[PDB]
């Protein structure tokens, strides 16, 4: 996930913290992420085949991804000792978060990131981020959260970009833990070449903050042409009949 | 206890109502 | 004819007077809420059983900030500072050694600087927070532009937690300061003689309904102790005897 990145557009004025900071961050910092981000409970249903559990209580089961649950690593470009998720260089990758701050309203935007051409293989804008976020799932329904939006942008003949737009992300993942919020490509306008992102955290709970990381355009391909059917594989029972390609180990 | 406090006095008083009167819901959850 | 008038007339009374009932008036009694007390300027405690009372007002003049320490202090809180979830579910004052600021159940619902709360200017800060409304109007100072410095949030779900005005203050009452609740006593009623008298009468009228009912039944030819209700047997023995030992 260091293939695109999107450098920002250069010529602006950074704080101490980095483009991703922006001119002033009012409660975001890089030293600003939760080491412990696992999960809720997922309680089991009674009846649910392939799985021991036991009918006569309710069972609740904590589970996670590998390297999205807090930790520690090298130090980054900000100064941020946090370990990140899916094989992201820290010596590359700028981090900002607002965790222990439960007395004031953080907020703060980034710098313009440079927008690549439009190609029909690169339909996403992807942001990795952690803690509680705010956004709707397909049916007009909701998730409890904070704001984090991403306002697009175009720039002019010269040196003079204007604004237009925020949305709200796609947003899957777990609560806590580390995950990609999504914006897709088709919701831009047709001129629409720099983006940045727009953090607001008013809430004073102490489990309420997000600490995102920069925006990136990946580079994708298939999964055929990545593991290839002739490596070994490790399927789980669900999925195993919809990979009929892959082989499992002998 | 945390803090030494005493209780309180209430103010109290009477009021004819009926029997459809309501001051409102009550606060059951955000 | 002339009892069957009656199971007519005292049987439409009865119904009448006793779908009725649940309409008449009561007698609520109501309680309330004012610190200071004693003008003494102390904590006290009213832990409510609803866990929110009715309404809810203070006033906290300007001078009671001009005169507090370097430091910041509670000049009002709802339960007490260190328990266990104060900030969430409660409402404070908080004047903290660089702003003021009232906050309620994790949202902060107004913020000044303290450099300029403590000027002429300001008068007093109103915290009201009724059904439907939980705004914090500073008076005096001005918003930039033009507005009186208020505040939001109509959530109907913002009435603060009360369990008591715990204070960081220590001395006489200062005039102006204010605190007033009003406690949500609405299950504590008692029935006055408009429904008293329904209620004597709704059974007074299907007694006498039922009593017609009966003269009634016996246009038959009949009217005004059987051998099984005068023996006893080892079965009725055994059951006496197995329901006082497992009363015991």
């Amino acid at each position: 996930p260091n293939a695109g990145m999107l450098q920002p557009v250069p010529g602006q004025a950074f704080g101490p913290d980095g483009p991703l900071g922006g001119i002033s961050p009012v409660g975001f910092k890089p030293e600003g992420v939760g080491e412990d981000l696992k999960s809720d409970p997922v309680v089991s249903k009674p009846g649910l085949v392939n799985s021991d559990a036991s009918p006569n209580k309710p069972n609740a089961a904590i589970t996670d991804s590998a390297g999205t649950a807090g930790g520690k690593g090298p130090v980054g470009i900000n100064g941020s000792h946090a370990a990140l998720p899916f094989g992201l260089d820290p010596a590359r990758t700028p981090v900002m978060g607002s965790y222990g701050e439960n007395n004031l309203a953080a907020t703060a935007t980034s710098a313009w990131y440079q927008l690549p051409p439009r190609s029909p293989d690169r339909p996403l804008v992807v942001v990795s981020a952690a803690g509680a976020i705010w956004s709707y799932k397909e049916d007009g329904d909701f998730i409890y959260g904070q704001s984090l939006k991403l306002q697009w942008g175009v720039t002019g003949p010269d040196g003079r970009i204007q604004p237009l737009g925020q949305v709200f992300p796609i947003d899957i993942g777990p609560q806590p833990a580390w995950r990609n919020l999504r914006f897709p490509l088709a919701w831009a306008p047709p001129e629409a070449d720099v983006a940045r992102i727009v953090a607001y955290d008013p809430n004073l709970s102490p489990e309420q903050w997000f600490a995102f990381t920069p925006p990136r355009v990946p580079v994708l391909e298939s999964l055929q042409r990545l593991i290839g059917s002739a490596t070994p594989v490790l399927m789980d029972i669900a999925t195993a009949a919809n990979f009929p390609c892959q082989r499992p180990f002998s | 206890t945390l803090v030494d406090a005493p209780p309180a006095q209430l103010e109290l008083g009477t009021a004819t109502r009926s029997g459809l009167w309501s001051p409102g819901k009550i606060r059951i959850g955000p | 004819r002339g009892t069957r008038w009656v199971a007519t007339i005292a049987g439409l009374i009865g119904f009448v007077l006793s779908v009725a009932t649940p309409l008449l008036p009561v007698v609520q009694t109501t309680a309330m809420l004012d610190w200071p007390q004693r003008g003494q300027l102390g904590s006290v405690t009213a832990p409510l059983i609803s866990l929110t009372p009715v309404d809810f007002t203070a006033t906290v003049p300007c001078d009671v900030v001009r005169a507090m320490p370097p430091a910041g202090g509670v000049v009002l809180g709802t339960a007490p500072k260190q328990g266990k979830d104060a900030n969430l579910q409660a409402l404070f004052v908080v004047v903290s050694a660089q702003r003021v600021d009232v906050t309620d159940r994790n949202v902060v619902i107004l913020s000044v600087p303290r450099e300029q709360v403590t000027s002429p200017q300001c008068q007093r800060i109103e915290v009201t927070s009724t059904h439907a409304g939980t705004f914090a109007n500073f008076v005096g100072l001005k918003d930039p532009s033009g507005a009186p410095l208020r505040s939001g949030f109509p959530d109907p779900n913002l009435r603060p937690q009360i369990v008591g005005v715990f204070t960081d203050l220590t001395g006489p009452a200062p005039p102006g300061l204010a605190v007033s609740a009003t406690i949500d006593t609405r299950f504590s009623t008692r029935p006055t003689t408009l429904k008293l008298l329904a209620i004597i009468g709704a059974i007074v009228a299907t007694v006498v309904a039922l009593i017609a009912l009966w003269r009634l039944d016996q246009l038959d030819g009949r009217g005004s102790i059987p051998a099984s209700w005068r023996t006893f047997t080892l079965t009725d023995a055994v059951v006496i005897f197995g329901f006082l030992l497992w009363h015991v």
